[PDB]
RNA sequence: UGAAAUUCUUGGAUUUAUUGAAGACUAACUACUGCGAAAGCAUUUGCCAAGGACGUUUUCAUUAAUCAAGAACGAAAGUUAGGGGAUCGAAGAUGAUCAGAUACCGUCGUAGUCUUAACCAUAAACUAUGCCGACUAGGGAUCGGGUGGUGUUUUUUUAAUGAC
């Protein structure tokens, strides 16, 4: 599904944080 | 005492039949006492999108030099390829690896050139690490690749239809498959193009190349 | 009538009297980042609207929610739920 | 009023911003300049183009450029809104390079000497030089009025040859002091 | 029906070109400086030189023929600034407002890849 | 320049463009991340040898730790003899010597900066923090290797690799 991307999405913002 | 452009001749540009639009302007000279030594020699720089007419070239600039003067008309070959600044400092960004690669060729009708080919890493859909830094091995293996492809496409090739290659990035398409099981990349392009060495002048190639 | 300090962080808070500062650092004192959207951390209240005399408030634990772009501070929270906060996060 | 176009390339740091901004951004280009907005997602760049029957002030078009350029600088949307109310601000650009050649710790520490703690030195230079200053790394852009901006250039450059921050404080008083006089 | 031109504009610390030639480059069609606009050494570099100094090249480029002109700003750039300064930005507004098509705007500052040493000195300059 | 003045300039300066020559340096990517005993180390490609870590049901069997004596290297500057001499530039000369946020500014620039064959062996040569060995908390990020998955992408025939 898409909602995948999703926790990519997330994932990537708490590394970067 | 004498307003110069009073003495000038206006001149219309030509450009190769490679591209769409042959029509790029007009430029101007002192009127022969003769003109023809002051116009060959001359080189116009002008983008892409003027030429073919589609924004998707804007950061494209093409050098054409006037190699033949016919009754008013400004018959010019092409002499170089550049990408704009602003598109380049874009391109560039941290966190990411920078592989450029530079090769000499001569084509078969004997024009000496250099291309200049630049390739980004990138991170892929599902990708959680910041940076997409690429080992030195898959740097060395990647710039081999590309050079090898910049050799085969120009040497097969004459001028015009490495020009003809140039305009629809079709070798960036073959880098970009041929290099994608090595490394995924982004931003694959032909960055630059210079002409160092020309052969013995050819006014029928001209002619023909201008129809 | 006199009046303490949290509670007229509260009463401003629904008026414009009341701004915040960026969030605190330090020991005891940490931003916990719930999502890319959410966090918890102490911010210095100020209350006053440089022309007229205003002046900072005792700090607050307050939720803070990224809305359009910027923090905005939906909630005060006790000294207890704060803490509390932390070892969630942390277990 | 001929039919024009111009394009400004967002990079990806600040588009989010544009993105959060952006309600903000294209009302006053379309109804005070009458300028018609656009911005390609697949190239990442405003395009401006001058609509000849409404538009009318000829020099709307690149008041709008500017307006986005100062956005995409890093500066503030309000602090660019100043740029379309106004006709007489121009922005100020270069490295700490120039200045010196500072590298490793020391570059750290240069840039933070500019911001100050909690950014009240940079804060300083803004309010007594009546500009805005973003400090974009080791990139440095000043905002604002021609004579304005060399004001704070200079302290900025004072600031990074070395000036401790207490004595730059002190000409600042010195200067804005002036500023009122005059 | 539109010739176009190439404007350059060439913004220093001290003072501002405006330049504008051929699409080839050849041939200048009108330069003016901030210095003939302005009697004090000091305000060449002022925007209000610039100004003066881009309405005369667009009123010259009127008789001459030009109606387009593309724009290169460029600064001192090699070891120095490689950013235009407010003199180039002014001038850049000034040919919009003269009538002038601006065709594109690129900037083409000299950015060297590794350079030599600048004038200031391991203590800088530019007190 | 704060304003000027030495300076170049109707024999065309500054600026534009087509080239050519010389000597340095490897921007952006670039990050206290990586390598090296340290000093240090950044364009492409080839050759020469060298090295950590990882994997090993391979091999010798105490061959090891520290180290007065003694030896190799040792940033920048500096000396001897050749070469080179673009930029920057101690010294020296010279313009101006008016105004305190811009109060040390400008032009010419010797030696040097580069390189070859040897000397000199000093730095805040800093983690102001000897070397080897053991033990004493949780947590997720990164660099190199290795193990595992019936996980995604890719090979756009499969696949196997590569990247996640
Ligand atoms: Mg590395
Ligand atoms: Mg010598
Ligand atoms: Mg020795
Ligand atoms: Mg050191
Ligand atoms: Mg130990």
């Amino acid at each position: 599904p898409e909602e995948m991307r999703k926790r990519t999405t997330e994932m990537r913002l708490m590394r970067e944080l | 005492v004498v307003d110069p452009f009073t003495r000038k001749e206006w001149f219309d540009i030509k450009a190769p039949s490679t591209f769409e639009n042959r029509n790029v302007g007009k430029t101007l000279v002192n009127k022969s006492t003769s003109a023809s030594d002051a116009l060959k020699g001359r080189v116009v720089e002008v983008c892409l999108a003027d030429l073919q007419g589609s924004e998707d070239h804007s950061f494209r600039k093409i050098k054409l030099r006037v190699d033949e003067v016919q009754g008013k008309n400004l018959l010019t070959n092409f002499h170089g390829m550049d990408f704009t600044t602003d598109k380049l400092r874009s391109m560039v960004r941290k966190w990411q690896t920078l592989i450029e690669a530079n090769v000499t060729v001569k084509t078969s009708d004997d024009y000496v050139l250099r291309i200049f080919a630049i390739a980004f890493t990138r991170k892929q859909a599902n990708q959680v690490k910041r940076h997409s830094y690429a080992q030195s091995s898959h740097i060395r293996a990647i710039r081999k690749v590309i050079s090898e492809i910049l050799t085969k496409e120009v040497q097969g090739s004459t001028l015009a239809q490495l020009t003809s290659k140039l305009i629809p990035e079709v070798i960036n398409k073959e880098i970009e498959n041929a290099t994608k099981d090595i490394f995924p990349l982004q931003n694959i392009h032909v960055r630059k193009v210079k002409l160092l060495k020309q052969p013995k002048f050819d006014v029928g190639a001209l002619m023909a190349l201008h129809g | 009538c006199d009046i303490a300090s949290t509670p007229l962080a509260n009463i401003a808070r629904k008026g414009l009297l009341l701004t915040y500062s960026k969030p605190l650092t330090g020991q005891g004192l940490k931003t916990v980042n719930l999502s890319p959207t959410e966090r918890y951390c102490y911010v210095v209240p100020r209350f006053g609207s440089d022309l007229k005399i205003g002046w900072d408030l005792n700090p607050i634990a307050v939720h803070q929610k990224k809305q359009k772009g910027q923090w905005t501070v939906i909630k005060f929270i006790t000294r207890k739920g704060f803490q509390t906060i932390t070892g969630e996060e942390k277990e | 009023i001929k039919f024009e176009s111009r394009k400004i390339m967002v990079p990806p740091h600040r588009m989010t911003p544009l993105r959060n901004s952006w309600t903000k951004i294209y009302p006053p280009l379309v109804e005070h300049l009458k300028l018609q907005v656009r911005m390609n997602l697949k190239t990442k760049s405003v395009e401006l183009r001058t609509n000849p029957k409404f538009t009318t002030d000829p020099g709307a078009l690149q008041k709008g450029a500017d307006f986005i350029k100062a956005f995409t600088l890093g500066f503030d949307l309000d602090d660019s809104i100043a740029l379309l109310r106004l006709d007489d601000l121009y922005i100020e650009t270069f490295e700490v390079k120039d200045v010196k050649t500072l590298t490793g710790d020391h570059l750290s520490r240069a840039i933070g000497r500019i911001a100050g703690k909690d950014g009240k030195t940079k804060f300083a230079i803004e309010n007594a030089t009546r500009t805005r200053i973003v400090l974009a790394d080791s990139k440095i852009h000043i905002l604002g009025g021609f004579t304005h901006i060399r004001m704070a250039r200079e302290s900025v450059v004072s600031l990074i040859l070395g000036s401790p921050p207490g004595k730059v404080y002190g000409n600042l008083r010195t200067v804005a002091s002036r500023l009122k006089e005059r | 029906s539109q010739v176009f031109g190439v404007a350059r504009i060439y913004a220093s610390f001290n003072d501002t070109f405006v330049h504008v030639t051929d699409l080839s480059g050849k041939e200048t069609i009108a330069r003016v400086t901030g210095g003939m606009k302005v009697k004090a050494d000091r305000d060449e570099s002022s925007p209000y030189a610039a100004m003066l100094a881009a309405q005369d090249v667009a009123a010259k480029c009127k008789e001459v023929g030009i109606t387009a002109v593309h724009v290169k700003i460029r600064a001192t750039g090699g070891t120095r600034t490689k950013t235009p300064g407010p003199g180039g930005q002014a001038a850049l507004r000034a040919l919009a407002r003269s009538g002038l098509r601006i065709g594109r705007i690129e900037d083409v500052t000299p950015v060297p890849s590794d350079s030599t040493r600048k004038k200031g000195g391991r203590r800088g300059r530019r007190l």
